[PDB]
C-alpha cells in the first residue's frame, strides 16, 4: 500500500528552526516528485514547494523562497520539510503529497496525514481528562449518551479516540473552543446502548504529544 | 503566477440534487487543473485531474467541464458524505496555486435536538473547578440558542459553544455548551438547567438536574 | 493542447512516469 507517513506535531518558539518529515513506502520513491502544502488555521491550501526525488532540483512559490526548504534521504525514501527563522505565522498544518506526472497530467495523488506545527512563546500544557458520566439526565430510552472532557491545554491537537478505535459509531469529538485563560477545550462523545451500560467498558484514549500526555479514561454510570 | 478564483464560497443544496461548483483560471491553464475534495479532519484527496479525468476510487457522481478559462466540478447527484471543501488546483506550471476553496453543506428537513446533560466530575470537582456539560445531538438547521439557569437565574458569560460540522450520514450537527464555575459558585446552588430553542421544537426544551443528587 | 502541457512540464523539471 502507497503511504506517506509524516512526523507528528510540534510547539516551536519564534526564531527556532523545524524538521518535518515525510516517510514514504509503497512505491518507487525516486520515479515521483514530493510537495508540500500549507494549510494556515480558517484559510485555505497554499502550495508551498516541490523537490525532484530524482535530481534533488527544488522549486518553491514566491512567499516561501526565503526560510523554507525541502530535502531528502533518498535511502530511507524519506522527504523534509525544513522551515528556519520560525514565526508565528508558520503555524498550520503542513502537508506532504506525492506528485505524479503521466505523461499528461500532473497532480498529488497521494497524501501524507498532515503535521500541525505551532509557533508560540508560551510553554505546553496537557490536559486534564474528565469523564462525562451517563446518567438517567443522559439518557433516551435505549440510548444513553456519555463522554469526555478534555479541558486546558495547548497547543493543538489533541487526539481523542473510543476503546483504543475499537468504538467510532456515535462519536461526536467536537472543535477545541479557546477558553479566556488562552487554553483549549474540547469534549467528546459517544452515544451508545443503555443496556450496555455497566456491561460494556468504555475508555477515552487521549493523546497530546506536544505535552506528552497520554490518558485512558474509564467513563461511569453516576447518580443523577 | 496563475490565479485561480474559484466560485462560490459556500454551497448548500438538497440530497439529489445537482451541484456546480466553478473555477476561474487568471491565464488559459491548457486544461491542466485538479480537483481536490477535502472531508473534515481528513487530508485532501484527489479528485478529478486534468479538468475532466475522474482519480481512481472516486464516485462517478462527480465530473468536470471547461468553458475556456473557466472550469467546472460537477456533482449529478448530491449525497449525503458528499460534504466537504472542494479545492481546485493550477497543474500546468508550478506554483501549482489552489483556488481559495468552497465548502458545500446538504439542506435537510428540520430535526429536534437529543438533549443530554452532564454535572462536573469528582475529580474535577476536587480540583476547584465545576464543569456543566449540555449535548444537543443530531439536529437541524445548524442555528440553535442555549442558555443555562442556574437555580432559574440566567447566566451570562460563563459558558461556552461548540459545534460539529455536518454529518456525513445524516447531514445533522451537533453542540456541546459547557458551563464553567467555580466549585464554591457551583455548591452554593442546586438547579442546573440549559433550556434549548430550536426550529424543530415548537416550544423551548430544558434538561435539568439537581445538585446534591448529581 | 498536450503540446503546451508537456513543455511546462519539460519546464519544470517535473518527474515523468
Ligand atoms: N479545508
Amino acid at each position: 500500500q502507497i503511504q506517506l507517513v509524516q512526523s507528528g506535531p510540534d510547539l516551536k518558539k519564534p526564531g527556532e528552526t523545524v524538521k518535518i518529515s515525510c516517510r514514504t513506502s509503497g512505491y518507487a520513491f525516486t520515479n515521483y516528485g514530493v510537495n508540500w502544502v500549507k494549510q494556515a488555521p480558517g484559510k485555505g491550501l497554499k502550495w508551498m514547494g516541490w523537490i525532484n526525488t530524482n535530481t534533488g532540483q527544488t522549486t518553491y512559490a514566491e512567499e516561501f523562497r526565503g526560510r523554507f526548504a525541502i530535502s531528502l534521504e533518498t535511502s530511507a525514501s524519506t522527504a523534509f520539510l525544513t522551515i528556519s527563522n520560525l514565526k508565528n505565522e508558520d503555524s498550520a498544518t503542513y502537508f506532504c503529497a506525492r506528485l505524479i506526472y503521466d505523461g499528461d497530467y500532473i497532480s498529488s495523488d497521494f497524501w501524507g496525514q498532515g503535521t500541525t506545527l505551532t509557533v508560540s512563546s508560551a510553554s505546553t500544557k496537557g490536559p486534564s481528562v474528565f469523564p462525562l458520566a451517563p446518567s438517567s439526565k443522559s439518557t433516551s430510552g435505549g440510548t444513553a449518551a456519555l463522554g469526555c472532557l478534555v479541558k486546558d491545554y495547548f497547543p493543538e491537537p489533541v487526539t481523542v479516540s473510543w476503546n483504543s478505535g475499537a468504538l467510532t459509531s456515535g462519536v461526536h469529538t467536537f472543535p477545541a473552543v479557546l477558553q479566556s485563560s488562552g487554553l483549549y477545550s474540547l469534549s467528546s462523545v459517544v452515544t451508545v446502548p443503555s443496556s450496555s451500560l455497566g456491561t460494556q467498558t468504555y475508555i477515552c484514549n487521549v493523546n497530546h504529544k506536544p505535552s506528552n500526555t497520554k490518558v485512558d479514561k474509564k467513563v461511569e454510570p453516576k447518580s443523577c | 503566477d496563475i490565479q485561480m478564483t474559484q466560485s462560490p464560497d459556500s454551497l448548500s443544496a438538497s440530497v439529489g440534487e445537482t451541484v456546480t461548483i466553478t473555477c476561474g483560471a487568471s491565464e488559459n491553464i491548457y486544461g491542466a487543473l485538479n480537483w481536490y475534495q477535502r472531508k473534515q479532519g481528513k487530508s485532501p484527496q484527489l479528485l478529478i485531474y486534468g479538468a475532466t479525468n475522474l482519480a481512481d476510487g472516486m464516485s462517478s457522481r462527480f465530473s468536470g467541464s471547461r468553458s475556456g478559462r473557466q472550469y467546472s466540478l460537477k456533482i449529478s447527484s448530491l449525497h449525503p458524505d458528499d460534504v466537504a471543501t472542494y479545492y481546485c488546483q493550477n497543474a500546468l506550471s508550478m506554483p501549482y496555486t489552489f483556488g481559495g476553496g468552497t465548502n458545500l453543506e446538504t439542506k435537510r428537513t428540520v430535526a429536534a435536538p437529543s438533549v443530554f446533560i452532564f454535572p462536573p466530575s469528582d475529580e474535577q470537582l476536587k480540583s476547584g473547578t465545576a464543569s456543566v456539560v449540555c449535548l444537543l445531538n443530531n439536529f437541524y438547521p445548524r442555528e440553535a440558542k442555549v442558555q443555562w439557569k442556574v437555580d432559574n437565574a440566567l447566566q451570562s458569560g460563563n459558558s461556552q459553544e461548540s459545534v460539529t460540522e455536518q454529518d456525513s450520514k445524516d447531514s445533522t450537527y451537533s453542540l456541546s455548551s459547557t458551563l464553567t464555575l467555580s466549585k464554591a459558585d457551583y455548591e452554593k446552588h442546586k438547579v442546573y438547567a440549559c433550556e434549548v430553542t430550536h426550529q424543530g421544537l415548537s416550544s423551548p426544551v430544558t434538561k435539568s438536574f439537581n445538585r446534591g443528587e448529581c | 493542447e498536450d503540446n503546451i502541457r508537456r513543455l511546462r512540464a519539460l519546464a519544470d523539471g517535473v518527474q515523468k512516469v
